[PDB]
């Protein structure tokens, strides 16, 4: 948990991120409801296999699950751009920037141009250890 | 400070075989030197293992001063000393160091794997459920290290005949970060590096290799 | 055939199936009405005994009574090494109308038959001749397609002739013709020729029997040259509302680099339709095809133009009879006036403008000042026509535009600075940014006609300074840095300030061009209107007579001969005449509001004198040439009607 | 068991014979002594003169010239055996052969598909050079399906994996891992050149091709150099499509997919192994040399002694005898502007600007400029453009440019992305090709204010800074500016100051050391003299140029003299202050006003 | 499924089921052949096919 100051220079449109999803199997139509989503910039890999079994009946396909969009608990979701406060930048020196991730009531609390102090979890993006040049082991940071 | 500066003149004067081995295979030699420095420090200070648990050795006053325009494939995997002007510098980034993974099929935390500078560590199976399936970084149990890329070009005074200055990327790790600044004139000691993930295999042209310098020692040229 | 190699023809495309079909349940090609045997024999009959019974000129070899016109050409192919026979399709049309109809309709099947026939005839005789490959026939002068927009899908893969101006030529593209392979195991090598546009990789070596071990080795393979040409078509039929057309040409192996941008050319080739991929990285193609010409032949000659630089440099362009006739013309006392009057015959008594334009068509002596540190001297003559409207300046510019090869026409605000020099576009056939020349480079060895010179902003008129002084166009743009050649003649037409000459203002006040720019022109013709009733009557009769009712070829050949052979050099007494003339003209032009003379007008005089000596076929510049240079320079600007204080009045 | 290239093996043995038997006028085996130098690290290329190869074995030279690409690896093997026994070399050190002195030269337009793979010499102007990279020449791979190791697969100017796994009951053709620590590399540089302006046909833009430099030739050609590349024209596989499909390559095994696996579409093309055959022409240069060399003796740093050694004894005796030449000032002025009558002051000023002063740096850090900038202002047709043309044709490292024809990125520097790596390549502009040279800006007053800013920055601080496209890079611009400017109204009004006659910004005018006003006096005697000079030049072209010194002689002399850094004596210091006092005094009250203030 | 062009969204692995009524079946018998008793060597088990 870090506490940093800064000025906000960009504020994305508020969008919808799921907190709970439900997935349905393409063949047997059975659902796998209320899967909890990790908060932040973290994704989810769907199960590659249907839970339901009926040995007399044949099995479902390999990747059978489809997000049911109406059975999904979505929350508000905003991404901000924090710049180092102009009075905090060393003299001959480019300012530092930080990406911020807001959620549910922290959305639209600030507008670009505000001087803020943030409390948040200094975190990396966990979208699946993929998207491979020079920097190895580097994952994008955000608060 | 978790970093010990060793003068190459002193090392060569005392023991010349290590000094002669040092710039030929510096990855291994610096690994050995780091282990020995940790031992000597822990012997001298028993309570310092809870401070850093890794001592970095920085080689100083290396006599192998090559200007940026003169690095070749001959220099690959060797400890070189160069000088130049820092033109760019990323922010300090966190890089995985001892990465713990989550098996997101059974939630077992896959034990710490060393992150080399050369390739992404990708786990195989999960020790418990034996899934090859997707993993994710456990970012709470992972330990990270500081990372920073700088671009260093030849000082404009040195490039002289009428020709363009040459630049190299350098990677500063964990103590060397924020030791430079765009505009600084520095002395860079590091391993001229070839083998990570940049080789132009995409038929986008000739099979050329991108090179980087793994900075081992940075010495600014100014007052403090 | 003498064992001489029979090189493949990329201009005919990839080979087809070539199925032979018997029409009885005689042995035509499938889908055609040609059988190879009868076509071959017909063409042999044509080569052996064809005589043009109406054409006698510009052969220089053609006995034109001797039974073959074309086996004389075969004799030439024996004397020179080039294995190409250019057959005029009109000759085939005369001899065998059905053979002509077959040729333009199935060129890919008929032209190779023509090749076999020609090589059989040629190596019948000349049986000890050696040729780097067998003779390839190039039919040209098919029935001209007036508008290439009129071509239908019925015309795909047929032989057509079109004309236009070369706009852009690509870099040379290497096309594979025969692939080379080695086994990675045993180093056994093999070669595979293109078959219908693809190479079948060996897939097992015949030596060590290893599957998929032969590797294609590109730089041991055999390649051919290819070149893309953008040609702006020049249709003879221009239906209402149709915008100009750019056609893609592909030249191969030997027609590569045969035309330069700004060249006007008649191109004969095959009308091709090709599929377009939807992305460069997939194999789906669109239903709507795109078209190009596979170039078979370039014809540079045009009856209504002057000879191009490629022609003039050709050693056998004139028969001895022609050269003697031209020299006999040069001995005429008034050859200057005759040649001038032959220009723009429909324009009434602008004799001095026409003499100046004649000198511009001849031009001054190209000089190599390279060892003098001086730089490059401009041998081109730049004429400015300044006069009040309705005086036929645009008609003169249009006439010169329609007469020279390598010309450009620009008017007013329609041109920009980068549109005259050069710019970058993205070729929409390669998805690559390529550099395109503008009007001033497309006329690099020709005349650029700038109309409405005055109604043209100073931004684009500064581009003209370097072109008119140094014949080069230095561009320092974002990435591309070079010096394009712009050795153009400039024929400019402009109106006075207030668009009409008013007599209360001096010449300088009334032309109103930057005074450094006026010195670049070596003739400023003041096309002023005398309020003269006699001239009104004579011009009225000329113009009305124009509503109810010297050769060109001789003028064309005269100018070509003068450009080829005559390099006038200054004589000592001409040198002295020039010194005196410059001093005098500088005294004269130092008056109040007259166009002054600078050391640049001495070189103007030198250029005009050299051009005039070249009109005489002189090879030596003499006092008469300098005298005519002075007279032309004075008559333009009306310096006899100019007082050293004020403007002019009337002649 | 193994097929042997008979012609290549024969050529290899003949070349080793040439290496170990050819002897020079001294009677000693010259390439033995030359390859003695080749035991060094950073030293891997023997330069073999083709005239020697011609004299020693005509047939071997013909074979090398005609089949250069295929026999070049064997010439390199011959060089390796030549240097192997005679010395103690690292076992795995490759050596390269760099032929030089080919008699015939080809045009860039004549680089057709007939010259592919055979030895040629071309000349061009270097447009830009890219970073040196390690190139993979032959990689060793690992099969990911059976863990066998495929060794030494040759890279054909493209990353090539093995065609097939070595294990026959493993027909892997896709999954390979490059063992980069066992592969071998070469030093690679790509440079872009374009055809020289004396070679252009009519109406055409210069053709550019990219030439490839390897191990030791790698850094020889710099931007702006008129260099002379000898090597081989080669095809390189290309990525250019969306045109009509053409020239495919598919397997010749007659293979048809079953129901549900039909050989159609993407699957069918992958299974038949079809791939487009697209190539582009690249020049693979083994040697680089200037087209018009300055010296005949040699070609890292520059000191007067290094220059003196770099030239032959005849050349330096010439340099010395003009250095001892009294009246050398007038001799150089006349020898360097032979066709220009009058304007002796302008000739002297331009000559001095060519020599330049001593650049110095203060203890605190400010640099004291040492480059003379000269502006020529004058009436129409007073030979301003001629002065600029004279310098531009004489001086090496001289750029010519006009007023509006140049942009700002084209005047100073641009950045384009390196397609081979993550690096960035700087596209040099006029003010950088003229580094340690002269930038002749013509039509200076008509040159855009947004570009006048770039000119002023380079004039005042001798450097150009780039912050574009992803890189910051500071560049050296130690040019001297030689400018020509028209007066306002086209004519110089002697009743106004220089400031009131030209529309140059004051900062620009201040960065000019000398301002030469060329007024056109309407004088009959000078009209006569100019007329005689012009008409004489046009009468006797090559003649009427009797310069006491060759222009190459001046080039060598000037290059040598630029290494001198004169000091200032104490009496010279006192004289300087006294003359400055006089110069200031010429600018006081009472006396007539001067054109600009001191 | 080879027809994954009549729509962008895709079919699964192993989408195919035999259509029993659309199959053309033919008759089918298996026989056991024993060596002829006169052809079996004297002390010897018979061969089968
Ligand atoms: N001396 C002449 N001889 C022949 N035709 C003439 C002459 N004077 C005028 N004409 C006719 O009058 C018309 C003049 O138009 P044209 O465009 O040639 O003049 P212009 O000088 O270009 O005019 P502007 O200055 O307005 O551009 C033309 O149709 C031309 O045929
Ligand atoms: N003093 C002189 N001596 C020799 N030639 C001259 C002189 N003055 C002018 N000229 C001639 O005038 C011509 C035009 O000069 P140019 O260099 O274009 O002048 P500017 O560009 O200054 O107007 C040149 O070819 C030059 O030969
Ligand atoms: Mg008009
Ligand atoms: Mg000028
Ligand atoms: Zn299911
Ligand atoms: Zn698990
Ligand atoms: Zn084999
Ligand atoms: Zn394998």
């Amino acid at each position: 948990l870090v506490k940093i100051p800064g000025i906000i220079i960009a504020a994305s449109a508020v969008r919808a991120k799921a907190t709970r999803i439900s997935i349905q199997c393409r063949s047997c139509r059975n659902t796998l409801t209320n899967i909890a989503m990790r908060p932040g910039l973290e994704g989810y890999a769907l199960p590659r296999k249907c839970n339901t079994d009926q040995a007399g009946r044949p099995k479902c396909p390999l990747d059978p699950y489809f997000i049911m969009p109406d059975k999904c608990k979505c929350v508000d979701f905003q991404t901000l751009k924090l710049q180092e406060l102009p009075d905090a930048v060393p003299h001959g020196e480019m300012p530092r920037h930080m990406q911020l991730y807001c959620d549910r009531y922290l959305c639209d609390k600030v507008v670009p141009g505000n001087r803020v102090t943030i409390m948040g979890i200094y975190s990396i993006k966990k979208f699946g250890l993929t998207t491979s040049r020079v920097g190895v082991g580097i994952r994008s940071s955000y608060i | 400070r978790e970093s010990l500066v060793v003068n190459y003149e002193d090392l060569a004067a005392r023991e010349h075989v290590l000094a002669y081995f040092l710039p030929e295979a510096p990855a291994e030699l610096l690994q050995i030197f780091d282990e020995a420095a940790l031992e000597v420090v822990l012997a001298m200070y028993p309570k310092y293992d809870r401070i850093t648990n890794h001592i970095h050795v920085r080689i100083s006053h290396l006599p192998l001063v090559e200007e940026l325009r003169s690095l070749r494939q001959l220099h690959l995997n060797q400890l070189i000393r160069t000088s130049g002007v820092v033109t760019s510098c990323t922010g300090v980034l966190p890089q995985l160091s001892m990465v713990k993974y989550n098996c997101n099929k059974c939630n077992f935390v896959l034990g710490p794997f060393c992150q080399s500078q050369n390739q992404e560590v990708k786990p195989g199976s999960c020790p418990e459920c034996q899934s090859a399936g997707p993993f994710e970084v456990n970012m709470e149990e992972t330990i990270y290290q500081n990372y920073q890329r700088i671009r260093i070009q030849e000082s404009p005074g040195k490039v002289a005949a009428g020709r363009l200055p040459r630049s190299k990327d350098a990677i500063l790790l964990a103590d060397l970060v924020d030791s430079c600044k765009p505009g600084d004139e520095i002395e860079l000691t590091g391993i001229y590096h070839n083998n990570y993930d940049g080789s132009l295999n995409t038929a986008n042209g000739f099979p050329v290799f991108a090179t980087v310098i793994l900075a081992n020692h940075v010495a600014k040229k100014d007052n403090k | 055939v003498r064992g001489t190699p029979v090189r493949q023809r990329p201009d005919l495309g990839s080979a087809q199936k070539g199925l032979q079909v018997d029409l009885q349940s005689k042995l035509v090609i499938w889908g055609t009405d040609v059988n190879v045997a009868a076509c071959k024999e017909n063409f042999q009959r044509f080569l052996q005994r064809f005589i043009d019974p109406l054409a006698k000129e510009e052969e220089n070899v053609g006995i034109d009574i001797t039974e073959p016109l074309y086996m004389q050409r075969l004799g030439e192919i024996n004397v020179i090494g080039e294995p190409f026979l250019n057959v005029n399709c009109e000759h085939i049309k005369s001899f065998d109308k059905n053979l002509y109809r077959q040729l333009i309709s199935y060129p890919q099947e008929v032209i190779p038959t023509f090749d076999m026939a020609v090589n059989e005839i040629f190596f019948d005789r000349y049986p000890d001749s050696i040729l780097e490959h067998q003779i390839q026939v190039r039919p040209f002068n098919a029935l001209k397609t007036k508008n290439m927009r009129n071509l239908n899908p019925e015309d795909i893969d047929q032989l057509i002739t079109i004309s236009g101006m070369v706009i852009r030529t690509s870099q040379l593209i290497p096309e594979m013709q025969e692939a080379f392979f080695q086994c990675q195991v045993c180093a056994h090598t093999t070669r595979v020729e293109m078959d219908r546009g693809r190479i079948a990789e060996p897939s097992v070596c015949g030596r060590c029997h290893t599957t998929h071990s032969m590797a294609l080795i590109h730089n041991r393979s055999l390649f051919s040259d290819k070149q893309m040409i953008k040609l702006q078509e020049s249709p003879e039929d221009m239906p209402a509302g149709q915008t100009p057309h750019t056609v893609i040409l592909f030249a191969h192996n030997d027609l590569v680099d045969k035309v330069q941008p700004g060249d006007r050319v008649n191109v004969t080739g095959i009308y091709r339709a090709v599929p377009i991929r939807v992305n460069p990285r997939v194999s789906n193609v669109k239903s709507v095809y795109k078209t190009h010409i596979d170039v078979i032949h370039y014809r540079k000659t045009d009856a209504k133009r002057l000879h191009g630089l490629d022609e003039e440099a050709e050693q056998k362009l004139f028969s001895e009879k022609r050269v003697e006739l031209l020299k006999e013309l040069s001995r005429k006392p008034d050859i200057y006036e005759r040649l001038a009057s032959a220009l723009a015959p429909s324009i009434y008594e602008h004799e001095d403008i026409k003499k100046g334009i004649l000198l511009q068509l001849f031009g001054g002596t190209r000089k190599d000042f390279s060892h003098t540190g001086r730089g490059k001297f401009r041998a081109e003559i730049n004429i400015l026509l300044c006069g009040d409207p309705g005086t036929s300046k645009s008609q003169l510019l249009q006439y010169v535009y329609n007469l020279v090869p390598r010309g450009q026409y620009t008017s007013g605000k329609g041109s920009s600075a980068v549109g005259l020099t050069a710019y970058v576009m993205k070729d929409p056939e390669t998805r690559q940014l390529v550099l395109q020349t503008g009007a001033l480079v497309l006329s690099d060895n020709g005349i650029c006609c700038i109309d409405e010179f005055d109604k043209m902003n100073e931004s684009t008129r500064s581009v003209l300074h370097e072109v008119m002084e140094q014949q080069t166009l230095s561009i320092a743009k974002a990435g591309i840095i070079c010096q394009l050649n712009a050795r153009t003649s400039v024929l400019a037409a402009a109106n006075p300030i207030e668009s009409q000459w008013n007599p209360k203002k001096t010449t300088i006040e009334n032309i109103q061009l930057p005074h450094t720019l006026l010195s670049r022109f070596d003739l400023i013709f003041l096309l002023l209107d005398p309020q003269d009733e006699a001239y009104d009557r004579r011009l009225a009769h000329h113009l009305v007579a124009l509503y109810y009712q010297l050769d060109m070829a001789v003028l064309k050949d005269y100018i070509a001969y003068a450009h080829s052979t005559i390099m006038p050099r200054l004589s000592e007494e001409a040198s002295q005449a020039l010194i005196e003339a410059y001093v005098d003209m500088r005294k004269i032009g130092s008056s109040r509001g007259m166009v002054s003379a600078y050391p640049r007008q001495l070189e103007s005089l030198i250029r005009l004198a050299e051009a005039h000596a070249k009109v005489r076929l002189s090879n030596k510049v003499e006092a008469i040439d300098v005298e005519e240079a002075k007279r032309l320079h004075r008559e333009a600007l009306k310096q006899s009607a100019t007082d050293p204080r004020t403007g002019i009045v009337d002649i | 068991l193994e097929v042997r290239d008979e012609v290549a093996e024969k050529c290899q043995k003949l070349f080793l014979d040439f290496l170990e038997e050819f002897q020079s006028s001294d009677g000693e085996i010259k390439y033995l002594q030359l390859a003695e130098e080749l035991i060094r690290p950073e030293r891997n290329t023997l330069v073999v003169s083709f005239v020697d190869l011609e004299q020693f074995n005509q047939q071997l030279s013909t074979t090398i010239q005609e089949e250069f690409y295929r026999v070049y690896p064997y010439l390199c093997r011959a060089l390796k055996t030549f240097v192997k026994d005679r010395k103690e070399i690292p076992l795995a050190k490759d050596f390269y052969v760099a032929f030089q002195d080919l008699p015939t030269r080809h045009k860039i337009r004549e680089l057709t598909s007939s010259r592919i793979g055979l030895l040629t010499r071309i000349s061009g102007q270097v447009v830009r050079t890219h970073p040196v990279h390690p190139e993979l020449v032959s990689g060793t791979f690992l099969c990911l399906d059976c863990q066998t190791v495929i060794r030494d697969v040759e890279q054909q100017f493209k990353y090539t994996q093995p065609n097939i796994c070595r294990n026959p009951v493993c027909a892997n053709r896709r999954r390979f891992l490059l063992d980069t620590n066992k592969s071998r590399f070469v030093d690679f540089q790509k440079v872009r050149i374009q055809e020289t302006q004396a070679e252009l046909p009519r109406g055409s833009i210069p053709r550019s091709l990219e030439v490839i430099l390897r191990a030791e030739a790698v850094e020889s050609a710099q931007a702006g150099d008129k260099c002379d590349f000898t090597g081989t024209l080669i095809v390189v596989p290309d990525v250019s499509k969306l045109s009509t499909p053409g020239a495919r390559a598919e397997t010749n095994s007659r293979v048809s997919g079953v129901d549900g696996y039909e050989t159609e579409g993407i699957r069918g093309l992958r299974a038949l192994g079809v791939r487009d055959l697209s190539y582009r022409l690249v020049f693979l240069a083994c040697c680089v040399a200037p087209t018009n060399p300055r010296f005949g003796g040699k070609e890292e740093e520059q000191t007067a002694e290094s220059i003196k050694n770099q030239m032959t004894v005849k050349e330096w005796e010439k340099v010395f005898e003009m250095s001892q030449d009294k009246n050398l000032y007038h001799n150089l002025c006349t020898s360097l502007f032979p066709t220009i009558h009058g304007n002796d002051e302008v000739k002297r000023g331009v000559l001095l600007m060519l020599f330049g002063g001593v650049p110095k740096t203060t203890g605190e850090g400010t640099s004291l400029r040492g480059d003379i900038n000269v502006c020529i202002v004058g009436d129409p047709s007073t030979a301003k453009s001629q002065f600029l043309k004279h310098v531009e044709e004489f001086s090496p490292r001289a750029v010519y440019t006009s007023g509006k024809a140049s942009s700002a990125a084209g005047l100073t520097a641009a950045v384009v992305r390196d397609e081979e790596s993550h690096e960035f390549v700087i596209e040099a502009g006029a003010l950088m090709l003229a580094d340690n040279g002269v930038c002749c800006i013509d039509e200076f007053d008509k040159m855009d204010v947004r570009d006048q800013v770039a000119i002023h920055e380079a004039m005042e601080q001798q450097t150009i800074s780039i912050t574009k496209a992803g890189v910051k890079a500071t560049l050296n611009a130690r040019t001297s500016i030689l400018a020509a400017a028209n007066p306002i109204s086209g004519h110089y009004d002697r009743s106004k100051s220089l400031k009131q006659n030209i529309n140059l910004s004051a900062p620009i005018m201040s960065r000019f050391d000398l301002f030469f006003i060329l007024v056109d006096e309407c004088n009959e005697v000078t009209d006569y003299a100019i007329a005689r000079r012009i008409v004489d030049l046009h009468s006797r072209i090559e003649e009427s140029i009797d310069r006491v010194y060759s222009l190459d002689d001046i080039r060598r002399y000037l290059l040598f003299a630029r290494q001198f850094k004169p000091k200032i004596s104490k009496e010279s210091e006192d004289f300087i202050v006294e003359q400055y006092k006089h110069l200031r005094q010429r600018d006081g009250s009472g006396v007539t006003k001067s054109s600009w203030r001191i």
